[PDB]
DNA sequence: AAAAA
RNA sequence: GGACCUGGCGGUGCUUCAUAUCCCUCUAGAGGAGCCUGUUCUGUAAUCGAUAAACCCCGAUCAACCUCACCACCUCUUGCUCAGCCUAUAUACCGCCAUCUUCAGCAAACCCUGAUGAAGGCUACAAAGUAAGCGCAAGUACCCACGUAAAGACGUUAGGUCAAGGUGUAGCCCAUGAGGUGGCAAGAAAUGGGCUACAUUUUCUACCCCAGAAACGAUAGCCCUUAUGAAACUUAAGGGUCGAAGGUGGAUUUAG
């Protein structure tokens, strides 16, 4: 059971992004290059176009895992930074203190 | 993935286990509200009946 | 998102609020307020809408040298329980709405003419049994503080007696 | 296996009989909750992958096949379920993981269930006779399972030994009156299973002797050459035979010693070493050895026992509740008729917090033997287990504890003595009385203590029974010391108006202790 | 219900072994351990918080498992299984001239059930290079084909092999690089003459 | 047991960083968090392959729930097969 | 109230019977030191408070000194001053006019017949289970001030001694730096200095010329500015010794500033080696031998510079 | 670490060396030194095995097989 | 006004207890931590997993035993060997306890791979400091 | 605005 | 109608101070100008809240096509995990915070005086005050005992937020709900903050000041190219002719 709709959309784009992304790679490398033939280059343009969106990593969007908040999440704990400061001042997380200086 | 955990806590509150208050609450205010005159809509109930 | 889930009484406090605004300073009728209810009282540990009898949980462990199985119940058993927590919960609410017999006074909400009973006995050892208590004037004062705004203080006038001349009175 | 707090420390036996089911419930029912939904235990994180992750499960994988999903219906409503299924779909029944699951678990039900396993097709006669003599085993039955086994001798073919021990299992311990034959048709089997070049294992040499011993109570002999037989055999042989030799030579030597030294050497020369695992309950042997020492008082067995399941490992000592019981209990009463006080005690504090508790007889000599020799310190423990085990046995303790104290007076160093007898009447008043309330008076007024002298006297006055003479006489004096003979006139009214044999008696110990005081 | 059971304040004699009771890492049981043990934040007038309920002793590591007599004996017991350091290897001058190549390992903890690491998966081969037939040409030709990896001061080689994810295919992979170097040795082309 | 370790007190490192104290217009009270740590390592000489398993054995089984352990042993070896005259 | 006292005393013993059983000494030999060094090393207590420390001392500790009890079963109370709130103060005030008296009586028979420091009263409350206030506490110093301007003898010397102590030391004198001779060195001493986040290490000789070496090479190629070489020099001027002392000093870490100001410390602290204490102590006084801890202060998350604020207007 | 982890028994000779991998390709032109390119990439990558490295060189020679026109036209020969 | 997670001081009827009554700015002074794991160190990762799993276990904790827990749990992240070391109370009987233990100890063993022994503590109730 | 043999 | 007590206030009197405060006073800034980012206005179909000392590179430590709560078009009435709102009340809360706070006063148990009225209980050469507890002092850490940081109660602002996160009351699920493509940061105009310089104190060259030279610098806009991005309508950077008021600010203010 889920109550939001934002984190699921974010999720499955995740999810979608991770099983379609060799091919978007080996397009990107055969993009970019020095000379190579140009038809090369359309076809891959081609082919990296005809497929559909909710699948790019463009829209991938970081949020929490408890709250779905887009800005202000620290990529160590993956969260928000109002539940994390409020159990590092419970007390329980090691190391997360008051700078006392 | 809280797919998982939300079936694990769904299960253990069905059987009697995982004794949560919220959910208590939640069904204990949907009642008082069925019972005050304020049921939940149905199917055929709104804008057409 | 599904973990959202907090503690009870964290909730209970949010919902109720005894601590409003509306109240500490007379803007608010008491009367419009929530009443509350509790609901950890009558759940034994392991029981939900399924039936499961538990070894140790329940029935007793040790039943004539034999360990008892775990079965599940069936249908009529948990009507059963189902219409035993119904006449639980109405004899609760039975009990909740029930107000004891006020007995007045002088008159009506007045507390002129009520005998609160015998005194509080002495630190000493010295306990007053044949006095008794009456309250005789009752009165909210206020006084416009600094800080708190309205300052409510009760000042009830109480008088005591025996009934062998020996008496006085105290505010 | 417990816990350490003292709210669940293992104190007595039941309490950890208790902990221990309630834990096997838990362990059974989380099983059961995690294999109830397999889609809950899907992922795996760890990437070494710890081997107790996996689920199992009940529901078979494939449908469409027939002997196979008969097989993993039943082994990998369970039997008849899959015989139906192979019945319905044609499947052919195997030798092999069906004929010897079918006359084991599923006794007319699975004999015939084996017969029609064995008729439905011509698989091994091995596997068949063997299926056969174990139906006919657990359903009182020796001739068809002795006629299955000579046709799989006489069939060209080596027979299996279970079929030889379950035949000889129905034919001794089913039976009535019967040691010589039993003997004679287990020799013939041997010398024919040689004959037709077939090896013979120990297990069924020591399910003869179990059977031979199970029976006839004068069966010596023919033991000590079984159990001699499976000893020669290879290596440690079962325990269950030795259990039962020693169990036939023990309950006909209660005069003499020989049979239980017979008994001893055949102990020890068919399984007398370390923890020998070939029989199915290794600890009787050690609760049996354990009950003659303590019915003949032995020194000799419950030493070698203590050295048999201790030294080399832990688990020929102690297998169920009342066999770690009475083990105690026969090395506590073995430690008090051998060791002095000190070394007993020491042994006491050692094995009793170690494993279980004593048994009965047994746990109350050893309190007779140590309150006979000036020994009584841990009197509240003794109560409290006398009162947890049962709500009779703890007036008795009572009883025999303030017996020992009632007579006693106050000397000049009897605080000890004292505080006893004051706990051992607590005890008796605590137990929902005559003797024990007549015995917390005398100990009462011995004391020294006058307030509760007074409250037992009053005590054991209203409850409509009146006490002995010595108490009686010890009041008495107790009145007649401070010049008051107003206690001994109302003790003298008491045992008067109560119909009891204290009246011409009481009153003259009245008139005198109002003479002379 | 309830019940009162005597804890391990009136088993405990005046000789009894530490590590016999606490074998294991135990997190320190009040309810057993008879030590008076008190800490906490005090007031003016009163005591500090015991040790029942104390959960500030609970979250210190203890260690009572740590007794010096087991520590004796455990290290009286390991004995067997400690092999001999031979006296030739006691100087770094033989030690060094004797076995001049290094092989560092990895070996990391982590907190979880799984115990993959891409970082413990990199070898550091420090030999130093002035125990071998180096030469005047061969050196410089090495010299020139290492660069900077090479230090001209204490003549250790350090090369980061990390190309696969196993320790024993990461040596053997330095061990080819080295031939392969080594062959440079003997194995010459024909752009000498341009040098 | 008779190996002679040494053991030094390198330099401590403290992790920082700043989070905002509430969640609105409130940019004038900030709540910072330190991380402090501490390093102490051990300088080991002279031990074999099987008194090097040994003790990390005897290390790991009495390890905290709170602490790091990184191992980095350096074998001996004198010269492999083929380094002097291999082929290809 | 004893019982509990009791309790604890006897859980107190069987602890340290035990500590000392599975430490594996003497309890006799047991002492409190080892008690609490057995406690640190068992109980590993990482904090920064110092009153948050897993302790096992005696009860006398724990337990603050419990007022004992005055009155018997009659009711009388055991002290004389026992009527008026404060016993024992009034009994020592008492006591003290007496002695006041008995002074003024000797003084006047005597005429016709012709280091340490006070109390606290932190530490006079602490010893006696008593509480005051101040300007009684002032009284009774001024008292005691006038008692010890009378003409005393042993007695009341004694007497007023009993409620004295003894201060600290009060010499803050550096350690003299004694002479070093490592390989043929002649006039040879080190010295060290930490200010505003620089080491440096001078090495102060008695025999070459008028030459500062910095990093083995010379201090003008260092030292551009003129700053440092008069910072440099002003310790060699206040002695009036330059063309016979050359040092060769080894910074490292800060800036021009920083670095100049270190080994000018080097410099002071290493000068006490040839010279008397007074000149020492003249150059102490003058701004030498003293540390200068004046470090940069912490930015705090809200203001510019650790003290001016950011842009607070009015409207 | 390698408990769980041998990555299926592969030598670092498959890892390193990808020199068997280069039979339906020309020895000169852009392809060449497309093919020298993905090699000298894929042998510096640690995460992935000899497995990926066969699949990507089977994906490549079917990419180009697929469009033969493309390499036909683009003043090379696919040999 | 700073309203953090300390106790609020009122009236004096709140059977506050030692844990949470201290500040929140006396965490390493005068207090401690409940978890504690190496993944609180620099050069270390796998954090919110560890977060995750800890405000499960402590929702889990919570939510079977409805009041039969004192104030909060000591976690002890050994590795590979969790320990949820708290208290007990002296209200049920010692067969239930038994049965959660065991039940909670198989849950997470053959859950989250990982073994977990307990350490009860013979508490009559909460441990109460001040009835502030 | 009273207290699961 | 008259009288008494407390608080606030008096452009109400006296007394001790303003260690960065008010001038006589020392330094640096805001309306001299440009660029960037916000409040608000206008047009359009194109979130919202705070918008008064205590809000203006504020929610947001990220808005080029999800993030996006707005609009135009097409579908689904289990309407996706048998469950919610993307709608209104912070005058229903829990939770996280703000100037006061650059200090020290407030709450349980007693007694006395106000004839026992609301209230007050301060005189150490002492006339009735004892006070558990709270916050500072006392305490922790950094460069110790200096200094700094962390903290600093009972409340006014129905203060900011149902918009960290969840809960009460209204309306709906044959929607005020959910999924797909594109657009939304465009300009008559007022306003705050950050940076830049307004020449011999500045600019450049290698050594960061024993040097030399030219009587100054950052930004519109334009062309090419580069890291990621499926495609630069902008916030990134490098190269190139042109390169916009600039030549030290007067009505009021802030910190050290
Ligand atoms: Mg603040
Ligand atoms: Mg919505
Ligand atoms: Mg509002
Ligand atoms: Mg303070
Ligand atoms: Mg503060
Ligand atoms: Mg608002």
């Amino acid at each position: 059971h889920y109550v939001d709709w934002r984190m699921w959309r974010d999720v499955k784009r995740r999810k979608m992004a991770y099983e379609y992304a060799d091919e978007r790679l080996r397009i990107n490398s055969l993009r970019k290059n020095t000379i190579l033939p140009k038809i090369l280059q359309d076809v891959a343009d081609e082919e990296i176009a005809a497929l559909p969106r909710d699948s790019c990593p463009v829209r991938i969007r970081n949020r929490c895992v408890m709250t779905s908040r887009p800005r202000g999440v620290k990529r160590r704990w993956r969260l928000s930074r109002i539940v994390f400061r409020h159990l590092a001042d419970h007390g329980q997380l090691s190391g997360i203190q008051r700078a006392t200086w | 993935n809280h797919h998982t955990y939300a079936e694990l806590m769904q299960t253990l509150r069905f059987l009697g286990l995982y004794r949560d208050e919220h959910q208590d609450f939640m069904d204990e205010q949907k009642r008082l509200k069925k019972l005050r005159g304020k049921e939940k809509p149905k199917k055929g109930e709104g804008k057409r009946a | 998102s599904f973990f959202t889930k907090l503690t009870a009484d964290e909730l209970w406090k949010g919902a109720l609020a005894e601590t409003g605004a509306g109240a500490k300073k007379g803007r608010g009728k008491r009367t419009k307020k929530k009443k509350r209810k509790d609901l950890n009282r009558g759940q034994i540990i392991g029981e939900g809408r399924y039936g499961f009898l538990w070894p140790g949980l329940n029935v007793p462990l040790m039943k004539n040298g034999a360990v008892q199985t775990i079965a599940q119940r069936s249908k009529e058993e948990q009507e059963k329980v189902e219409a035993d927590m119904i006449q639980q919960r109405e004899e609760w609410d039975r009990k909740k709405k029930m107000k004891v017999k006020r007995e007045r006074g002088w008159s009506g909400n007045s507390w002129g003419g009520i005998s609160l009973g015998p005194p509080d006995p002495g630190p000493c050892g010295e306990t007053y049994e044949d006095f008794d208590t009456r309250i005789l004037e009752v009165r909210n004062v206020f006084t416009m503080t600094a800080k708190e705004g309205r300052k409510k203080s009760i000042r009830v006038l109480v008088a005591v007696g025996n009934g062998k001349g020996a008496a006085g009175f105290s505010i | 296996v417990f816990q350490d707090d003292p709210y669940l420390m293992p104190a007595s036996s039941l309490e950890s009989r208790s902990f221990l089911l309630a834990k096997k419930s838990g362990e059974n029912v989380a099983k059961f909750i995690i294999n109830s939904y397999p889609k809950y235990f899907q992922k795996d994180i760890a990437e070494p992958h710890i081997p107790c992750l996996m689920p199992e499960y009940f529901e078979p994988q494939i449908k469409d096949i027939s002997e196979a999903a008969l097989k993993e219906r039943i082994e990998l409503e369970p039997s008849t379920d899959y015989h139906f299924q192979q019945t319905g779909q044609s499947e052919a029944l195997e030798e092999e993981n069906d004929e010897t699951s079918r006359r084991k678990a599923g006794t007319w039900r699975a004999k015939n269930n084996a017969e029609r396993i064995f008729s439905l097709m011509p698989e091994k006669n091995e596997h068949s006779y063997c299926t056969m003599i174990r139906g006919m085993v657990k359903h009182r039955a020796y001739e068809q399972a002795l006629n299955l086994y000579t046709e799989l001798l006489n069939n060209r073919l080596h027979a299996d030994v279970y079929t030889f021990n379950a035949l000889i299992e129905a034919t001794v311990c089913a039976i009535n009156e019967k040691f010589e034959e039993k003997w004679s048709k287990i020799l013939e089997l041997l010398r024919h299973m040689v004959a037709q070049k077939v090896k013979p294992n120990l297990q069924t040499f020591n399910t003869i002797l179990k059977c031979l011993r199970r029976f006839h109570v004068f069966a010596r002999s023919p033991a000590l050459q079984v159990l001699r037989e499976m000893k020669a055999i290879g290596i440690e042989p079962s325990l269950a035979t030795y259990h039962h030799i020693i169990r036939l030579f023990d309950q006909p030597g209660d005069p003499l010693k020989r049979s239980s030294f017979i008994i001893y050497d055949i102990m020890n020369e068919l399984m007398g070493k370390r923890f020998s695992p070939k029989d199915p309950d290794d600890d009787k042997f050690f609760q049996s050895a354990m009950s003659i020492c303590s019915s003949l008082r032995d020194l000799e067995l419950a030493y070698q026992v203590h050295g048999l399941l201790k030294t080399g490992d832990n688990w020929k000592f102690i297998g169920p509740d009342q066999h770690r019981n009475f083990y105690y209990s026969k090395f506590f009463d073995l430690i008090c008729l051998m060791e002095q006080i000190d070394v007993t005690l020491k042994w006491y504090e050692d094995l009793i917090p170690s494993a279980y508790f004593p048994h009965s007889q047994t746990m109350i000599h050893l309190l007779q033997a140590l309150d006979v020799a000036n020994r009584l310190e841990v009197i509240p423990k003794i109560w409290k287990d006398s009162k947890e085990y049962g709500h009779t046995f703890r007036s008795d303790l009572r009883e025999e504890i303030l017996m020992l104290m009632a007579r006693d007076k106050h000397p000049p160093e009897l605080q000890v003595a004292f505080a006893d007898c004051a706990a051992d009447i607590k005890s008796a008043y605590e137990s929902q009385p005559a003797t024990s309330l007549n015995c917390i008076a005398i100990l009462f007024l011995r004391a020294g203590r006058t307030q509760e002298a007074w409250k037992m006297l009053g005590l054991f006055r209203k409850h409509n029974k009146i006490p002995r003479s010595e108490l009686l006489n010890e009041l008495m004096d107790s009145a007649k010391v401070s010049n008051s003979p107003s206690q001994a006139i109302e003790v003298v009214e008491l045992a008067s108006a109560f119909s009891l044999p204290i009246c011409e008696g009481l009153t003259q110990r009245v008139m005198s202790d109002f003479a002379i005081n | 219900r309830r019940k009162a059971l005597p804890p391990r304040t009136e088993k405990m004699a005046v000789d009894q072994d530490w590590p016999s009771v606490y074998p294991v890492a135990a997190p320190f049981k009040p309810s057993a351990v008879p030590l008076p043990v008190r800490m906490g934040y005090p007031v003016k007038k009163g005591v500090p918080m015991a040790k029942e309920g104390n959960l500030e002793l609970l979250k210190i590591p203890n260690f009572l498992h740590l007794t010096p007599v087991a520590i004796k004996k455990h290290c009286e017991a390991l004995k067997d299984f400690c092999t001999e350091w031979p006296a030739a290897l006691d100087s770094d001058e033989k030690c060094e001239k004797h076995f001049p190549i290094e092989i560092d390992s990895t070996d990391y903890v982590s907190s979880g059930p799984s115990v993959r690491n891409p970082r413990a998966r990199v070898v550091v081969l420090r030999v130093k290079l002035s125990s071998l037939n180096l030469d005047d040409h061969a050196k410089k030709k090495l010299i020139k084909l290492v660069g900077e990896r090479y230090c001209k001061t204490t003549d250790v080689l350090t090369i980061k092999t990390d190309r696969c994810p196993l320790r024993r295919q990461n040596y053997d992979y330095a061990v080819y690089l080295l031939t392969v170097l080594y062959h440079e040795s003997w194995n010459t082309e024909e752009w000498e003459k341009s040098k | 047991l008779g190996i002679s370790i040494k053991v030094h007190e390198p330099p401590r490192k403290i992790e920082r960083f700043t989070l905002l104290q509430s969640v609105h217009i409130y940019k004038k009270h900030r709540v910072q968090y330190e991380m402090r740590t501490l390093y102490r390592c051990l300088e080991l000489e002279h031990l074999t392959g099987s008194t090097a398993d040994v003790y990390l054995e005897y290390i790991q089984r009495n390890l905290p729930e709170g602490v790091a352990m990184e191992v980095t042993k350096t074998q001996l070896e004198q010269l492999p097969e083929h380094i002097k005259e291999p082929i290809w | 109230t004893e019982d509990f006292i009791k309790k604890q005393i006897e859980e107190f013993n069987i602890g340290k019977r035990h500590l000392a059983n599975m430490m594996g000494e003497d309890p006799e030999t047991f002492t409190q030191e080892d008690i609490d060094r057995a406690i640190a090393y068992l109980f590993p207590s990482g904090l920064f408070e110092k009153r948050a420390r897993p302790v096992m001392k005696h009860p006398e500790q724990i337990f603050p000194r419990q007022r004992a009890i005055q009155w018997g079963e009659d009711g009388r109370p055991f002290h004389y001053l026992f009527y008026t709130g404060k016993q024992s103060y009034y009994s020592l005030m008492h006591d003290v006019y007496g002695m006041l008296l008995n002074l003024e009586k000797h003084q006047s028979h005597l005429q016709a017949k012709s280091g340490s420091r006070w109390l606290i009263k932190e530490e006079l409350e602490e010893m006696l289970v008593e509480k005051l206030s101040d300007l009684d506490y002032m009284q009774f110093i001024r008292l005691l001030e006038k008692l010890l301007t009378s003409q005393c003898g042993a007695a009341e010397e004694e007497f007023v001694q009993r409620f004295r102590r003894s201060v600290t030391l009060e010499s803050k004198k550096q350690l003299i730096e004694p002479v070093q001779y490592d390989e043929q060195g002649m006039a040879f001493s080190k010295s060290e200095g930490k200010r505003k986040t620089a080491k440096a290490e001078a090495i102060v000789y008695k025999h070459g010329s008028g030459r500062i070496k910095v990093n083995g090479i010379d201090y003008q190629l260092y030292f551009p500015i003129t700053q440092d070489r008069e910072q440099l020099m002003f310790p060699f001027h206040f002695v009036d010794r330059l063309g016979k002392h050359d040092v060769t000093c080894t910074v490292s870490g800060g800036g021009r500033s920083a670095q100049a100001g270190a080994i000018r410390l080097a410099m002071a602290k290493a000068l006490c080696s040839f010279v008397t204490e007074d000149e020492v102590e003249w150059m102490r006084q003058a701004g030498l031998l003293t540390t200068d801890p004046r470090v940069r202060e912490r930015k705090k998350p809200g203001q510019e510079g650790a003290r001016r604020k950011f842009t607070w207007k009015k409207r | 670490n390698e408990a769980g982890f041998d990555d299926d028994g592969s030598e670092f000779h498959e890892h390193i060396f990808l020199e068997k991998h280069l039979e339906s390709f020309p020895k000169q032109g852009p392809i060449r030194h497309f093919m020298e390119l993905v090699t000298c990439g894929l042998s510096k990558n640690p995460y992935l095995s000899v497995k990926q490295k066969v699949e990507h060189i089977e994906w490549f020679r079917n990419y180009f097989n697929e469009k033969k026109d493309i390499l036909k036209e683009s003043n090379i020969q696919f040999n | 006004k700073n309203r953090a997670a300390r106790v609020r001081v009122s009236k004096g009827d709140k059977p506050v207890t030692y844990e949470e009554a201290h500040a929140p700015h006396y965490i390493a002074h005068r207090k401690g931590w409940l978890s504690l794991h190496t993944g609180n160190l620099d050069g270390e990762d796998h954090a919110a997993e560890r977060t995750v799993e800890d405000v499960f276990l402590r929702k889990f904790m919570w939510g079977t035993f409805p009041g039969c827990l004192a104030d909060q749990l000591v976690l002890k992240r050994r590795g590979n060997q969790l320990e949820i070391c708290a208290v007990v109370l002296r209200q049920l009987s010692p067969h239930k306890y038994y049965f959660l233990v065991g039940y909670s100890e198989t849950l997470l063993s053959y859950f989250y791979k990982c073994p977990v022994r307990l350490h009860l503590q013979t508490v009559p109730s909460k441990v109460v400091y001040k009835y502030l």
